[PDB]
């Protein structure tokens, strides 16, 4: 039988964690009042 | 292996989401609450534990009652309760209050669910985004969405299903101009946008399905049965299945020219055949017959460019052929004289499913059939006319222009609307 | 969920539950829905938010943890078992 | 002593060579499990040709099966004889193939090449002595396009004198199951014309027409439609192994068949099909073999072999036969029809004759010739081509990836001389 | 054998000292009696003669309120009677009062305690001070201590977690004075200084653990898996253990860089778990995300220079490594060009224990990463521009000089900031 | 008769190490406690060679086990094999071995060196004809290089006849557990070109391949990893513990295994690495293992063997063969790929036949084979430093336990020195 060395082969998406710059409560979820003064 | 995000947005998608996920765990096996009493499941689902087969879905809405009513419903303890990110103020019928205003505020967390949804994929073969040509939620958002997702994500076939403006029936004042902007932003960044009109469904709902009266429910479970059938190949088995990728290059003939029509046939009204069963043969003619089209469209006054047939039942290999012999065969059924060929046969096993309550039968075949005729050229035409009419004596644009859009946008936007008029006229020229 | 180890699931809050003392102990009809859906559902001082659903118990296991068909390496090199060749019935 | 590989390619080379080996492993006694049960001596004793012998008695097929869609071996696998394959040559691609001859030769289909040459001269390296080599394709889309032109191609170089034998699915005229298959046939027929030696050419419409005109069967699915195919598939490749009178192995073929080298595209045929209602009155003379093998009807490509002159036939007999009764049979269609065969060539049969014929049946033959009016397939999809790239339908799909317009109006050019050197002598 | 000296200083710090005691107390079979009902405890757990385990710590803060609440609260049975160091007076939120007066008249009575701790069992590690950078004894007295701890027990590595000021969330109007008022006498002696914010832990037990309403108790035993987590390869098995004297080694380039991060990943709560599949690729995903960092940090601004990711509970090493591989490829977590490595691994055999009736759901997995970013330069910038707002008049002053004061520090200490400023910026830059 | 010393130093080593004693107690039938509960004479006939004896039988491991963090020790203990090691051979040291070049071989580390060197002693003097050292250690670490440099120095000069066979995990690219592994690799090497003559370097980014495309697992722990390594370990000494047609020692393995001084990096590997599901499909023969010695996914160290002209290589046939079949497969693998073999060494093979096959597999193989790919393994460290060092990285913590910027140049230059030495022959 012949008989030859192989190996090696090159076989055997997802943007990333980061970037997608992540917003606050104020967005999906509830929001706290704001306060003014009294005049 | 084979995965696919579906990003139902707006009350439309999901709407017709609502409908789509019940079809698809009955077809896997999964109670609505997951927990199933095989790798079907996986295309449209993915296990994490003790049986919660939760699904690959991420519901987005501006508004926030649509998806309120999908997080207190009986589905509730399906969706990951972070996958339906609802929000605060709605779109108001706005394509600038999504695009531009109130949706550039949430394109975050939907971007960062659909990034997790696919870190957990092996296999996406393509994303299945469901909106309305009608608003700015539907519009605007799906428009930003698209974009992002069309770098963010990559080639990955981003398929979509899209509900058109009916050519006389509408329940806005705005439609024209919300649809026309959307497609500057879709001609460019979909592969097929497998449109559908309300009017023709509740025609099809009303001269076939004996059923008056319908409701947006019962409109939606057909559309569900188009999607299913599309996304049945790469689920179950078959002879001839067809994955996402070949419903594009075998329908899609030129760079644009991307929208493809749908016609399940074997629409069957629930107390009717007692003695009959269709077969390949007439149930193939009934997809082709100008009155099965979902979308309003004298598919006769134009010319079928490519067809996908999608056989899903006890269809056999050789009767198919025989069918697409006689289709090919009669006059009317005019194909352009550039396609020799014309045809995509699917032949998949799994026998359309039974909603358990709704207005289908148990037919042992289907023909949901993905068609580009050129008569859509006229079913948007109407629609382009409409805005001319409005744009004209500047009506309604305060609005829009006062969210975050030039008004040149409009225009800009017809530019591009009448070059998929001529595109549509030119597919057709018959070659000197 | 209730077979997911024999200890009992985690029940979302019902009537027999209030107490007298928190924010949660709501002036009016008290049944067993409203402590049910999340937009009734107020917070308390540092809790989770009411599971709304039935939950299995504390001592549940989260996540898949796959338990392989497996032996690896020792069972690889360390044993070497060709096809059997099965002796069928006399027919 | 002897050796042939197989390298089923495609959704359909995987599914037919399924059926390769349940016709196969059948015709010489091998079952599920791959031991051996059979009755006869001589069918073990040859056994070498197809399979490689493991520890204990089980026998494995050497076949690679190659495809980008993992889909299509989950089916094989779960298949009737889809354990006797070997677990380390079921390689796949996980990214699909789209049913582009281009994105599965040259973007998506060179990712599994390397590794499927690993796995193909790891059986072909482990001979005493090799002839050539098989490999089920489609000719009618991705992965059996794209990928197996592929194969032939980087399986040459490395091998550059051994049998190279390619089936494929030609795309029927009338029956149309791809809408790019001109796009797909001609770019890689392209390929096909030069590093391939014996090439049967089988259709679809024909394999239908086989099974509702002399099978009588009203229900042909693509199992039994491909059992057809399957007896070709053994047929020319029991001279092989099985012993017997006048010998012939696939140089031979070749030598007696392919006259100048391009000229190698062939049709198959098998002779005794017959009705499944037949029960009675059997004696399968060979003086009615030889009628169902010359009528254009068991034909397995779509053109007839009237409408042109044929080059030269192949009858691979089998069975326990008198030559002097075969012989003088095969005179007869010379000279009767006298018209639809060569003149500037003397003699226009091969002769071959086993003495085992397949289980079953007890006389059988293999039709193979090569008739010049297959040119008809050749200029009909010429025709489907010249209306598709005039004004270039599909083409913005196939020039992603890199592939201009360069290598198209070459492959047509080729085509064209495909279409002139094979008419050319049919005017004689 | 193994020792870790934790050391509790401040409102904060002995706050945070309750609620990591109890994550110490639950892993190990002791009761808050005291008496368990093998060697693993010997860490954080003195063994006596009778069967009792008093804990290896001290704790001292001048206000009596927290150490009497610890004295009158349920673990006081366990706690030695004399390590409750409790003064008379209160730091005031004062940088003066802890480092030059009422603090200078305890230290004695701390430093007896800390020096018998030592002399009482071998293989003294490290050294754990909790405190806070706001304006009192977590400044003024954890100063002092860790100043005079460096000579008289030699060179043992020292490790804080301090609570760093929010650039919004506050409780308190002078914490940008007495923050870069600990960072003189932070800088010489701290190996690595784990900061963690309040505000980014508002935003983490809201999106993940979702509480809309978070107490400091829940804010402190978050901190307390993230001290459990690297204080649990010296206290349990596992497969690649790291050391406390060794991830120092592998965490701190430069002698003056030397701030890390901490993020814990399984931080997520019951209703969201049971949907989720917690497994090795996106548990090593969710650390580098820029909402789970327990600083307030932009962690993309400012590329990443060594990551330790200490793994806990049942993760198989492939999966790991090949999940390492992935975080390498994707292009927004820039490394620098001075190390093409920079990924320190760690498994242990242990998994979380969270304290039940508790927010965190029971997981079988932990990553615990420890992060060093030069992006806390930005986050450094914001307590400078503090400083140069209430200096341009010199604002609030008259409490630290009018007990005594110099005013050189307060120039000396923004030249310290502003070589820390410029430390943590040359480390960006290619030299070509 | 000859014996060979074991030390147990670093915290990869001593759990590689412990493995490996499993795999050679099993062979000559040591229970886990001490007792022999084997069944032939052909095992404690060298029960004097990797283990030493005791009143009864409890025949103990000669090992020196060695950390200076007291967490291995009970680790390995109370393991599978645990009690047959010596109490009193348990040297460690309560201290911190801090992943640090400069902690085991300047500092902390060298406070211990003189205990093990003494137990080192104690073994080496109650023995006959001693042969070689056997340290179990990782070329990127603490202990791992900076006491294992060390050992093996003071080892090299009070015994300098006796051979150095080391088993170390040199670093890689995927596969990253520590930070500073650059420094303590090159570090390493440096006393490793100069005082040893069998370095055998195995990787855990390939190894991990091994254990995911060829014994295809799913879950491919740290002891899976460990048991290859354990192979090989007890498979270059086969032929001086068991009978073998034609055997081949230590030295036999060097004067023909190291070409040229310095050379003397090997890769190792082993023969039937195939899983489970094809272990039933395909036969263990001589002509087969010989493709699963010379494949470079049955390598267990990176370095594609392709790129690299290799040097010589030798492989320890086990089990009962025919030297005419391993004499003439080896002799075809030699001209069939004579481009990647060498030149200027005719023969470049080395045939070792034992006659006792590893528990299990009737036939097995080591293969250690030198070749001119491994210059990449330590091309790849080289750049890493030279990163860690254009801009001073975690120099901070070298340079302060007694380090200097000297030592880092003269030990990367030392390294580049070995790139050039196995490239000034490459070219040819
Ligand atoms: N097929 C189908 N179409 C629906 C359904 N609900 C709404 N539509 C379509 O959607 C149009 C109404 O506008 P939408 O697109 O739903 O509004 P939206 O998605 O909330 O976007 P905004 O109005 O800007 O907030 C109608 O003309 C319908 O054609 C449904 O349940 N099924
Ligand atoms: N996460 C967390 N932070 C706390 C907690 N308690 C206090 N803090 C932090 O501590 C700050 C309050 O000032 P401290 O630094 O604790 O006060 P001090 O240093 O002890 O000074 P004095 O109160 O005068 O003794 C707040 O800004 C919080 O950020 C707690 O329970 N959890
Ligand atoms: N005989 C046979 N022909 C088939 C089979 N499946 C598909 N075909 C033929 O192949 C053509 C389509 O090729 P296709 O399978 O889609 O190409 P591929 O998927 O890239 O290999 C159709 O015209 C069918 O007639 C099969 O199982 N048996
Ligand atoms: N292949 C393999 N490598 C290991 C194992 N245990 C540890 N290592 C390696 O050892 C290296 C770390 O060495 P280190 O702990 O610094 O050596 P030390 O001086 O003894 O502390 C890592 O790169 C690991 O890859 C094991 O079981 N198998
Ligand atoms: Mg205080």
């Amino acid at each position: 039988p012949s008989f030859s060395i192989k190996g090696r082969s090159k076989l055997g998406k997802t943007p990333g964690p980061a970037a997608y710059r992540q917003t606050d409560v104020q967005v999906t979820k509830f929001k706290a009042p704001q306060y003014t003064m009294a005049a | 292996m084979r995965e696919c995000i579906s990003v139902h947005v707006g009350q439309a998608g999901v709407q017709i989401g609502n409908a789509c996920w019940e079809l698809y765990c009955l077809e896997h096996g999964i109670q609505p609450d997951g927990q199933m009493p095989d790798d079907s499941f996986n295309t449209f689902f993915s296990e994490t534990g003790a049986g919660k087969h939760v699904p690959r879905a991420v519901f987005v809405d501006l508004e926030p009652t649509v998806i309120d009513e999908v997080r207190t419903g009986t589905y509730r303890q399906l969706f990951h309760p972070e996958q339906l990110i609802t929000g605060k103020e709605d779109a108001a019928n706005n394509y600038a209050r999504g695009h531009y205003t109130i949706g550039k505020e949430l394109i975050d967390l939907v971007l960062d669910r659909i990034r997790k949804l696919a870190d957990q994929c092996t296999g996406l073969q393509g994303f299945l985004i469901f909106h309305s040509f009608g608003g700015g939620t539907g519009s605007g958002f799906t428009s930003l969405l698209m974009e992002r997702l069309s770098v963010d994500y990559g080639k990955k076939s981003k398929l979509e299903f899209s509900i058109y403006p009916a050519p006389q029936v509408s329940t806005a004042v705005v439609e024209p101009y919300n649809s026309i902007l959307t497609t500057h932003t879709t001609l460019e960044h979909s592969d097929c946008a497998f449109m559908v009109d309300n009017e023709a469904i509740y025609d099809i709902c009303r001269r076939n399905l004996d059923i008056e009266r319908p409701t947006y429910t019962n409109l939606n479970r057909l559309i569900g049965q188009i999607v299913s059938s599309i996304t049945a190949s790469l689920r179950f088995d078959g002879a001839l299945n067809v994955d996402l990728t070949e419903f594009q290059t075998n329908l899609v003939p030129y760079p644009r020219i991307h929208f493809p029509l749908a016609t399940y046939a074997p629409v069957i009204s629930a107390e009717k055949a007692y003695h009959e069963q269709l077969s390949v043969a007439e149930i193939t003619n009934a997809c082709f017959e100008p009155a099965n089209q979902m979308v309003k469209c004298d598919p006769r006054h134009g010319k079928y460019m490519a067809c996908c047939l999608l056989y899903r039942g006890d269809v056999v290999p050789k009767d198919v052929n025989a069918a697409i012999a006689t289709i090919k065969t009669k006059r009317t059924i005019q194909f352009v004289d550039w396609c020799p060929t014309g045809f995509k046969v699917g032949i998949n096993y799994q026998p359309p499913t039974v909603v358990p309550g709704g207005d289908l039968a148990k037919v042992q075949r289907a023909v949901c059939m993905l068609s580009n005729t050129t008569a859509i050229a006229e079913a948007w035409a109407r629609l382009d006319h409409k805005f001319d009419l409005m744009y004209a004596k500047r009506a309604f644009v305060h609005w829009y222009v006062g969210e975050g859009m030039e008004e040149g946008e409009f225009s800009e936007a017809r530019e591009d609307m009448a070059a998929l008029e001529k595109d549509y006229e030119e597919v057709g020229m018959d070659s000197v | 969920t209730v077979s997911q180890i024999c200890p009992p699931p985690r029940r979302p809050l019902t009537v027999a539950d209030i107490r007298p003392g928190m924010e949660n102990e709501r002036l009016g009809v008290v049944r067993d829905s409203m402590f049910q859906n999340p937009l009734i559902v107020k917070a308390e001082l540092g809790k989770p938010r009411e599971r709304s659903c039935s939950l299995p118990g504390i001592n549940f296991n989260y996540g898949l943890y796959i338990r392989g068909l497996d032996g690896g390496v020792p069972e690889a090199i360390g044993h070497w078992n060709v096809f059997k060749q099965q002796p069928t019935c006399p027919h | 002593m002897r050796e042939i590989v197989h390298l089923q390619a495609g959704q359909c080379g995987n599914q037919i060579g399924a059926k390769f080996w349940e016709v196969i492993s059948d015709e010489h006694g091998i079952d599920p499990t791959g031991t051996y049960h059979g009755d006869s001596d001589l069918q073990l004793e040859r056994i070498n040709v197809y399979y490689n012998e493991a520890t204990g008695g089980k026998y494995v097929p050497r076949a690679v099966l190659v495809d980008l869609e993992p889909g299509t071996m989950d089916s094989v696998r779960s298949g009737p004889f889809g354990q006797i394959f070997r677990p380390d040559n079921f390689v796949f691609g996980q990214s699909g193939a789209g049913n582009n001859w281009a994105k599965g030769h040259y973007t998506e289909g060179a990712e599994l090449v390397d590794s499927v040459l690993d796995v193909v001269r790891k059986e072909a390296e482990s001979c005493d002595c090799l002839q050539g080599f098989q490999l089920t394709h489609s000719l009618g889309g991705g992965t059996g396009s794209g990928m197996g032109t592929l194969l032939i191609s980087k399986i040459r170089e490395e091998y550059p004198d051994r049998i190279m034998n390619t089936f494929s699915v030609v795309p029927s005229p009338k029956v149309s199951d791809t809408v790019v298959e001109p796009y797909n046939a001609t770019l890689s027929v392209h390929q096909l014309v030069e590093n391939t030696d014996e090439t049967y050419c089988i259709d679809n419409e024909a394999l239908y027409d086989i099974c509702f005109r002399t099978l009588k069967l009203t229900t042909p699915t693509y199992g039994d439609l491909n059992h057809l195919v399957s007896a070709t598939m053994s047929g020319v490749t029991t001279c092989l192994r099985f012993p017997g009178q006048l010998n012939a192995d696939l140089r031979k073929l070749a030598v007696n068949m392919v006259p100048f080298p391009r000229l190698h595209f062939f049709m198959p045929g098998f002779a005794p099909l017959t009705s499944r209602g037949s029960q009675q009155y059997r004696a399968l003379t060979v003086p009615e073999l030889t009628q169902q093998m010359f009528d254009a009807k068991n034909m397995m490509a779509a053109c007839d072999p009237r409408h042109g002159r044929y080059l030269t036939v192949a009858a691979v007999f089998r069975g326990r036969m008198s030559m002097k009764e075969v012989d003088e049979q095969m005179l007869n269609v010379q000279n009767k029809n006298s018209s639809y065969f060569v003149e500037w060539i003397p003699n226009n049969v091969k002769t071959a004759v086993c003495d085992i014929p397949p289980r079953g049946l007890k006389m059988s033959a293999t039709f193979i010739g090569n008739s010049t009016a297959i040119q008809e397939l050749f200029k009909r999809i010429s025709e489907q081509f010249t209306a598709m790239f005039r004004r270039k339908a599909f083409l913005h799909w196939y020039t992603g990836e890199g592939m201009d317009e360069m290598e198209f109006t070459e492959a047509e050019s080729n085509m064209n001389d495909l279409v002139s050197e094979y008419q050319q002598y049919q005017d004689a």
